[PDB]
């Protein structure tokens, strides 16, 4: 339930 | 539920993709989904203008990242080639 960035 | 849009975007990286994604799960879901969160500017989403924040994920490359965590979600997601194909599905509540 993370907000990562690709 | 009446059936999403799922469709599959071919683009190229030209310096990156720029975005954000979170990962939910539910009832009978073995799996993981890696949803869109936002969109960083100047990205090859975002300039090309495709996805957008409130999303879901299926597919990258060509590869069924069905029951993965967001690391190796996003990071094989960036880890791609040249060409590109993210499977987004069209849904919100």
């Amino acid at each position: 339930l993370f907000s990562t960035e690709v | 539920m009446k059936e999403p849009e799922i469709i599959t975007v071919t683009l190229k990286k030209q310096n990156g993709m720029g975005l954000s994604i979170v990962a939910a799960k539910g009832a009978g879901q073995d799996k993981l989904g890696i949803y869109v969160k936002s969109v960083v500017k100047g990205g090859a989403a975002d300039v090309d203008g495709r996805l957008a924040a409130g999303d879901q994920l299926l597919s990258v490359d060509g590869r069924s990242l069905v029951g993965l965590s967001q690391e190796r979600a996003a990071e094989l997601m960036t880890r791609t080639s040249s060409v590109v194909t993210l499977e987004v599905a069209k849904q919100g509540a």
